[PDB]
């Protein structure tokens, strides 16, 4: 196992040398790919918290407007939970090839179905439309954050795969090949030496 | 265009989001949400989360932080990208930053 | 010289003898003291001997073949295990790897300088291999029959179920040819086999 | 000999002759006589035949340079590929097609007893055009390789079966008309994408 | 030949010589005029000269060992920085590679084309080494980092002026400067740092 089983010859030297050069080029490329993927990972990390804080303040404002609407119309919660048939917003799953990996990503699609206007309870529609905006902005930002989330997890798994490959080529393949190469060199030198000895012997005998 | 946002939360969140139109009844007349209160149980939450998992038209989950605390093991065990689970905290209580499923993945961070 | 097999002396001897017992330095480095590289070794007296086993130890014949195949399959996986880690293989594969590992650690290993292992009568070896292969096929069939069920038996479950039984199977090698009758050790092997049967059926 | 590239005989011959052809590292396909090694294969009559060819054929110069480029291209990539980009794919299968059909003459068969100039011209021209009509970008010009394969499987079989046009039996006009018809087939297939 | 260290000559020489001063063209690309790759160099006469340095330069002996330790430390620190980045570092780490930067820029690099930096008389070197290590020793067992701590940005905003003087120590010319003058000046810098930790 410690050496690739090949009989020593000059052809063996050339082929092993080519394979060695190839191993270094492949290693170097995979290292570079890993660097780029790490950069994209860190870039995601840099914005997750900013999105989270904007999230927090927006949701706080929106659920405040909900509290005010509850003061206005009283108990519209019961009727709105009562009225659930169709939604006006869906999510579109599209792809991003930031690198050789495929990245899941989402988009905030608006179907456009009619919303359930509520006006019976003391005519609270003035608060209700305010809510329709406050929560809608939040929903948009959610869809964005979720896109970021799925991208993050898939990116993590891919980068770990590439790191596995880099370690595999770095700590296993190269030492085996170079050990083989050294062994071939040694065998060839020994053979040439034996030839030299035989020729010198016959030459010395030629004197008689 | 493909899938359906789903939300589990107290009355405040579910009301506010159904105002935003997040909500659907399938052909079997089954909601994509669960109103949860003191009367709702943890095992029912976990079962309904798995019911969402069974559906092929979800994509996104919106969990109130109390609910996330209640079924932490189910959420953590489900290391799947298909539900892009997002944590969100409740009205009257502080923001939930610790125990975030992704912040643990990062190490060089706060 | 050099530890390889390129010198003309060795190559010359290979062309004459019929049986070849290669040794590998790393194995003796492991303190796997009887360091025999089964992979490279071979024997050309397999024929003209089957009659002896058919007349005395007929069951040995399939058994050794099975063991050889298991060793080869372990080797055939080991490279891809080494290149890429675990958690990418089916239950059968890891089961075969682990049983082959225990074969390596117990059956192949033999310390002839302890008083109790200076010599191993053949029937002891036959019984040991019989117990091993019986356990192997029983485990493999058990996990296979539950492949499409709602509860797939994994290797961790088998360990939790039979750690102590595996320990006894490992300590199986502690049978002194003297100071311990042939009958009692044979009965011990049979009793261990019955225990393995009971533990499997209970699962 | 066993020392394909180091024996003094090949060395001495290499230092004298003007045009040399060699085989590559011995492939597993031992019957693969038409191999070519770019490392030591060369010809020094490229200049002297320019003035002859300028009044017979001038199209083959860019085609030959492209053939050399694409052969070099998979020669460079196959190393990493053993250890992807759409252009990499297009180029790789194009080069394999060239190696299998433009090269790999049996020699002994009714279909390789002799290949006149026009047959080579048609073969390589159609191959390189097929390469060019896909290599340009993801789109038809500035999808994936699999959709190209599933659409044009029949066309690819025709590309491979180009070699079965016997010159001894089939007249030259029929064979070149067939090449042109199949060129139009490729054009129609690519434009429908 | 081509850097091959398996050449029988290279092995034979490396087995007999005691001191090896490696050189690197990469260092020369940075314009490091004394291009000496310390990470590969070594000296086996350390014990041979310990008696002379005990007799004459008692204080020198501990200093160099700490310096070598700092070099190994900043190597490791650079590794972990390459893994993530300098943000994740603690304050002790920040101080250590900052001292590594300053030693590399002043005590390590040389410019033999200036009258003030073309000959080390070995007592100026002792002084600047002692001052460097005294600063490094201030970083330990004298700050809150060794409850709330003090980040090095605060220490910089406090005494960047004395950091700059420590850096500019290099510009002392022995021919024009009395030996006593330079020792007194470096003592002045030391007691300036003394007032510096006294104030903070």
């Amino acid at each position: 196992k410690d050496r690739i089983e090949i009989f020593p010859s000059r052809m063996a030297q050339t082929i092993m040398k080519a394979r060695l050069k190839g191993a270094q080029t492949g290693r170097n490329l995979l290292k570079k790919k890993s660097d780029a993927l790490t950069l994209r990972f860190r870039q995601i990390l840099k914005k997750i918290i900013e999105t989270k804080m904007l999230m927090g303040e927006v949701m706080r404002e929106a659920a405040f407007s909900l509290a005010e609407a509850k003061f206005t119309a009283g108990d519209f919660s019961t009727t709105v939970i009562q009225n659930v048939n169709k939604a006006q917003v869906k999510i579109r799953a599209k792809k991003d090839n930031v690198a050789g990996v495929t990245l899941p990503v989402f988009e905030h699609y608006h179907e456009g179905t009619d919303s359930y206007e509520l006006t019976g309870l003391a005519r609270g529609g003035e608060q209700l439309a305010k809510l329709k905006r406050n929560y809608a902005k939040a929903v948009e930002l959610l869809v964005e954050l979720a896109s970021l989330q799925t991208s993050f997890v898939t990116l993590d798994e891919a980068i770990k795969i590439t790191n596995r490959r880099v370690n595999a080529i770095e700590h296993v393949i190269i030492p085996r090949i170079e050990r083989t190469l050294a062994y071939i060199i040694t065998e060839l030198d020994e053979r040439e030496r034996e030839e030299f000895y035989r020729l010198k012997k016959i030459q010395e005998k030629k004197k008689i | 265009r493909g899938k359906l946002i789903a939300v589990i939360g107290d009355e405040d969140t579910v009301t506010g989001f159904l105002l935003g139109g997040i909500g659907e009844l399938n052909k079997n007349r089954h909601p994509n949400f669960l109103v949860v209160e003191k009367d709702t149980t943890i095992n029912e939450i976990e079962d309904t989360f798995r019911q969402f998992l069974n559906r092929d038209d979800i994509g996104i989950i919106l969990i109130n932080q109390y609910i996330a605390e209640m079924v932490r093991h189910a959420l953590d065990a489900h290391q799947r990208s298909i539900p892009a689970v997002l944590e969100i905290p409740s009205k009257e209580h502080p923001y939930d930053a610790a125990k975030d499923s992704i912040l643990r993945r990062a190490k060089g961070m706060f | 010289p050099g530890g390889d097999f390129s010198d003309p002396v060795t190559s010359a001897t290979l062309g004459i003898v019929q049986v070849f017992w290669g040794l590998d330095k790393k194995l003796a480095q492991r303190k796997h003291f009887p360091s025999v590289n089964w992979l490279i070794s071979y024997s050309k007296y397999m024929r003209a001997l089957d009659e002896y086993y058919d007349k005395h130890f007929t069951e040995f014949v399939p058994l050794r073949t099975k063991a050889k195949e298991i060793l080869q399959e372990e080797e055939d996986l080991a490279e891809i295990v080494q290149l890429v880690g675990k958690a990418s293989l089916a239950e059968t594969d890891k089961i075969t790897l682990e049983v082959a590992k225990l074969i390596k650690d117990d059956f192949l290993q033999q310390n002839g300088y302890t008083p109790y292992d200076r010599f191993c009568p053949f029937y002891k070896t036959v019984g040991m291999l019989s117990n091993m292969i019986s356990f192997y096929d029983m485990a493999r069939r058990a996990v296979e029959t539950t492949a499409q069920s709602d509860n797939k038996i994994t290797w961790s479950i088998i360990r939790e179920h039979m750690g102590e039984i595996l320990y006894k199977l490992s300590s199986m090698k502690f049978k002194d040819p003297v100071k311990d009758g042939e009958a009692k050790i044979k009965a011990d092997y049979a009793q261990l086999l019955e225990d393995m049967q009971n533990a499997f059926r209970s699962l």
